């Protein structure tokens, strides 16, 4: 009724103009601007930056600190911690420890002034600045030792790498000491400032517009009454084969798969057949080859199956739009077409379906044209066509946006059906129109669109739906009752055996393929002979009316073809065993000769990359003689006060310890690990040292010239152990180290490294890693991690490496000892700290920022 | 080690990569005498070449 | 051909006005090379391994 009809215009035209102008008034784009307020005190606040490069770092340190500077120390303010792992190469510091107050930025030393000029008489303010036009100094009331003393540099890549404003002098509160930066780069944005209401208005507009489209289409009226209609509910048509093949492929897109098959086999298959494509041949064919397409796309996770399901959704709504007079599935189908186009643009299939529904959608909209015009009718069509423009350009801004089975079988069913519909020009079985529409879609999504343009090739199996109905149309078009009962179906049998032979490499039972090609060539000569002599004789057997039984062979030959589980050594210096020293007397043995260049994982490379861990560059000797007189560093769990150890990597070292104690104590004590290093013969995935057996063979868990502790397991023991070491290699390098086993009592993986504290993910290896609070960056400032669970073999790493200490405690892998677990580092703080106060800030809004 | 088979005991090198501190390096070398004034030497010697890096 | 015919002396002049670590240069005293074409140097008798593009 045209009383409440102008609401369709007011909805739809406003929805279109609002949804084409959602790229407007760009997003909030917050900023930090750290500002250094804590109170007044020694707040060594850490606030790392993800992109390692702030802009406009301004620091007005008053020179009232240089009045009170303790010699052999200082460091008024820094930007990384003091001795923190090559920090003075990558971030700003200023210190003297002498008469040498100077400010280093990136080892580009700026304005070194002696501590007799700035301390005292005239100038007591230094405001250093590292803006976009170079990093300058500031010493205003000092002439020289331009006549201004600001001898900074204008080259503009001297902006420091802020990880947090590190340690200052010991005092209540300095006069100003304001020293901070912007602490962001404009690249992300919270959300729209005022376009969340426009985003919420235009979609309420489109749903009211489609409500008015439902209300306008009332000339037919007719008031649908029952859901799951008469052509549905027929579960005698076997749904069990498709779900059984889906379960056999499995053992979220399974709901997408079932909505694909329930949409195809219930509103496409009774569409192009009154009882012919609804027969068991075409329905078995469509379901069977739909299962067949889902063989390579169901294993490797991809956004492909949703694209095909949406394309089938578009074709079914456009088909029900042509079937009724109601143009509401037309606008819903244009909406879902744009929705599929909202995914990566290899989903041209839906817009090809909307293209192939060109003529009938114009015929229907011309049919309603005599009652209503452009603004009531065509406008909510385009208003439902511009929704996904809004959902793709909501969170972005217009600045920052600016093959043998899956295709060849579909071609081998496509090529006959087009020729049969061309030659016969109307078929008794299949209906005329939506057959040609299914042709139009498949024949347009094969080439000009996805082959001529070349838009991201090789998303192979995305004809999961429409290829299924094509195979169904093949099995109902080359049915023996509608064709010429002659050579033609025998030639099709030769061609289907040819494509099955040419398709079917890594497979074999009986001898390799093109044995069906030996049935295809004899079928070709059979057909030829049948064309020559014109001799139903073998029609039910030689024609083989089911074209889908070759598919069946294709699917069956294609078918039938951890972070919780680790121990970790938390108290890694506790629980020692006691023999009763060295043994009787260590004869071939040395408290020295230990790690110098076999340090922790044996990286003696002159220039390592950003990856390291503190015992890389911890010094060569701690100079405190331990329990055997060991003054050298030790492994993870380094307790140099009470650790009795051994080694001979300084001839034919022969000595051994005395007997130690052997632990439901072995319950929750799955191995016992002796903390060795150096070359050793080991049963792997050298020299000789073995824990003997009074009342063995190491599992070799790590590289031998690292600190391979060995996992000679506990369950070789019954309810006296001592390493017998014999290092008979007279070279001065080829030897081992040794330490007695402590308690190998460990804790669970995901327990002790809990999921509440932050943990550093690896470069890719993040599979079961979900039992963790992962590393996330609160808009420029990032959190510090506590756990660096990472891969086994071979720039936020560098950001962590600026301010933290690093080592890696003894891991495990839950009873498969011999397979290297990877690593897990508890990174520790270089100094006492305070998490980031993080003054938050709005207002960088503009219209062309990037 | 020099490239191109330049024997290092007859050709000198200069350079300004360093890990100690970057200090806006520059240098203006001595005068090198171009070879002759023959026109047949001006052909088949069409360029003057420094072997550089960075 | 850039330098005129009365030009006699050359001197290499360099600068490193970029204080980052990856910005450095190196030099070598200038040379006027003895240039021979490839067909004169490599004959048709010494077998070469041509790459397939050339």
């Amino acid at each position: 009724v045209r009383i409440a009809r102008w609401v369709a215009t007011i909805a739809g035209l406003l929805g279109f103009v609002l949804s084409v102008s959602i790229p407007l008034l760009p997003v909030t784009q917050t900023t930090a601007t750290l500002n250094w307020p804590q109170q007044g005190r020694l707040d060594n606040v850490t606030a790392p930056l993800i992109s390692q490069a702030p802009l406009e770092l301004t620091a007005t340190v008053p020179c009232s600190v240089v009045r009170d500077l303790p010699p052999e120390g200082g460091l008024v303010f820094g930007t990384a911690p003091a001795e923190g792992r090559d920090a003075a190469l990558n971030a700003m510091l200023v210190n003297v420890t002498e008469t040498r107050v100077d400010v280093i930025v990136r080892n580009v030393v700026v304005a070194s002034v002696n501590r007799d000029r700035v301390a005292g008489p005239d100038c007591q303010r230094i405001e250093i600045t590292s803006n976009l036009d170079g990093t300058y100094a500031d010493f205003v009331g000092l002439t020289q030792i331009g006549k201004l003393q600001r001898t900074g540099y204008p080259d503009p890549n001297l902006r420091p790498a802020i990880v947090g404003v590190f340690t200052d002098l010991t005092g209540p509160a300095p006069q100003g000491l304001s020293v901070s930066a912007e602490i962001d780069t404009r690249f992300t944005t919270h959300p729209t400032a005022l376009k969340l209401a426009a985003m919420l208005l235009a979609i309420v507009s489109t749903v009211i517009a489609l409500l008015a489209l439902w209300r306008l289409d009332r000339l037919d009226g007719r008031r649908m009454h029952r859901l799951i209609p008469t052509r549905w509910r027929t579960v005698t048509a076997v749904d069990g084969v498709v779900v059984g093949g889906m379960a056999i492929w499995y053992v979220p897109d399974l709901i997408c798969a079932l909505i694909c098959w329930l949409l195809l086999s219930r509103e496409v298959l009774p569409r192009l057949g009154p009882a012919v494509a609804g027969s068991r041949a075409a329905m078995w064919a469509a379901g069977l080859v739909l299962l067949g397409a889902w063989m390579p796309f169901n294993n490797g996770l991809r956004p492909e199956g949703q694209i095909a399901t949406g394309a089938l959704i578009t074709y079914v709504l456009i088909e029900r739009a042509v079937t009724s007079g109601r143009l509401t599935p037309a606008a819903l189908a244009i909406t879902t077409a744009a929705f599929t186009l909202g995914i990566q643009p290899t989903g041209l299939i839906a817009v090809a379906a909307l293209l192939a529904g060109g003529r009938p959608i114009l015929r229907i909209v011309m049919r309603r044209r005599r009652l209503v015009g452009t603004w009531p009718l065509i406008a909510p069509l385009l208003a439902a066509g511009t929704v996904i423009l809004a959902v793709v350009f909501a969170d972005q801004t217009i600045a920052t946006v600016l093959r043998r089975v899956a295709f060849v079988f579909t071609a081998m069913c496509l090529f006959p059906s087009l020729f049969m519909m061309l030659r016969r020009k109307h078929i008794a079985g299949v209906a005329r129109g939506p057959a040609w529409r299914l042709m139009g879609i498949i024949f347009a999504t094969m080439f000009f669109l996805m082959f001529t343009p070349t838009k991201w090739i090789h998303h192979f199996g995305l004809f999961a739906a429409v290829g299924g109905a094509m195979a169904a149309l093949a099995t109902v078009l080359v049915s023996p009752t509608v064709l010429r009962s002659a050579r033609n179906r025998m030639a099709f049998l030769s061609l289907v055996l040819f494509v099955l032979a040419f398709c079917f490499p890594k497979v074999g039972g009986v001898q390799i393929s093109a044995i069906f090609f030996a049935l295809s060539a004899i079928a070709a000569l059979w057909a030829f002979w049948l064309h020559l002599t014109r001799r139903s004789r073998v029609v039910d057997r030689l024609t083989a009316a089911p074209i889908p039984v070759a598919a069946g062979f294709m699917v069956v030959v294609m078918m039938a073809s951890l972070a919780d589980d680790v121990l970790v050594e938390p108290d890694s210096n506790a629980g020692f065993l006691t023999p009763l020293l060295g043994g009787e007397d260590p004869q071939g043995f040395s408290p020295d000769g230990v790690p110098d260049r076999i340090i922790a994982e044996a990286i003696r490379l002159n220039n390592p990359q950003p990856g390291t861990d503190y015992d890389w560059n911890r010094p060569i000797k701690l100079d405190e003689p331990g329990i055997n007189g060991s003054t050298v560093p030790l492994p993870y769990g380094l307790d140099p006060k009470r650790v009795p150890v051994a080694g001979t990597y300084s001839q034919e070292s022969r000595l051994s310890s005395a007997w130690y104690e052997l632990p439901t104590e072995r319950a929750a004590h799955p191995l016992v690990v002796i903390t060795a290093a150096g070359t050793i013969t080991g049963e792997s995935v050298g020299q000789t040292v073995d824990l003997e057996y009074a009342t063995v063979t190491p599992y070799d868990v790590g590289p031998t010239p690292s600190w391979r502790n060995l996992r000679y397991p506990r369950s070789e023991i019954p309810d006296a152990v001592r390493v017998v070491a014999e290092d008979l290699s007279l070279s001065q390098g080829d030897w081992i180290a040794v330490t007695p086993p402590r308690v190998p009592e460990l804790q669970s993986v995901q327990e002790y490294v809990g999921s509440d504290q932050p943990v550093l993910m690896d470069w890719a290896v993040g599979l079961a890693f979900p039992c963790q609070q992962p590393m996330l960056h609160a808009n420029g400032v990032t959190e510090v991690p506590k756990f660096r669970i990472s891969p086994d073999y071979y720039g936020l790493l560098g950001i962590t490496d600026l301010l933290l200490r690093a080592s890696v405690m003894s891991t495990y892998l839950s009873q498969d000892w011999g397979q290297d677990w990877g690593s897990l580092r508890k990174f520790d703080t270089v100094v006492e700290a305070t998490p980031a106060e993080l003054d938050f800030g709005s207002q960088t809004h503009s219209g062309l920022y990037s | 080690p020099l490239p191109y088979g330049l024997d290092p005991k007859r050709v000198p090198v200069a350079g300004t990569y360093s890990t100690e501190a970057q200090q806006e390096s520059r240098l203006s070398s001595a005068w090198y005498e171009l070879p002759a004034r023959d026109e047949t030497e001006r052909a088949a010697h069409p360029l003057v070449v420094i072997t550089a890096a960075g | 051909s850039e330098i005129p015919d009365d030009a006699v002396a050359v001197r290499v002049v360099a600068e490193d006005l970029s204080l980052s670590q990856g910005d450095w240069i190196a030099v070598t005293p200038p040379r006027v090379p003895e240039l021979q074409s490839v067909q004169e140097y490599v004959g048709s008798d010494q077998p070469v391994l041509m790459d397939w593009a050339v």
